[PDB]
């Protein structure tokens, strides 16, 4: 403002923020157990055993 | 090995008429009986993780 005495003044501020976050987690587990046992009382020592 | 005599026999021969081929074996008096069971088998297994 000025009146004919002058007084001067001026201000201008600017602020800005930019935040970011990201997370990723992946798990994969597999377990398999297979057992096959055959008891044969056929009567063959070697050939029956095979 | 054997801790006792396994050849001596008491009296009348006890026949052991069995086996793959045609042959006659003896069974000693020290042994009660000797069978010829020709059993045979196998086993298998698998594990994974």
């Amino acid at each position: 403002y000025e009146d004919k005495i002058n007084v001067g003044g001026g201000l201008s501020g600017d602020h800005c923020k930019k935040f970011g976050g990201g997370k990723t987690e992946r798990a994969r587990k597999a377990m398999a157990v297979e057992d096959i046992i055959s008891r044969v009382r056929g009567g063959s020592s070697g050939w029956s055993g095979g | 090995s054997t801790p006792f005599d396994n050849e001596f026999y008491n009296g009348l021969c006890n026949r052991d008429r069995d086996g793959n081929t045609l042959t006659y074996y003896r069974r000693p008096w020290n042994v009660a009986s000797l069978i010829y069971e020709t059993k045979g088998e196998k086993n298998f297994r698998t594990e994974h993780y």
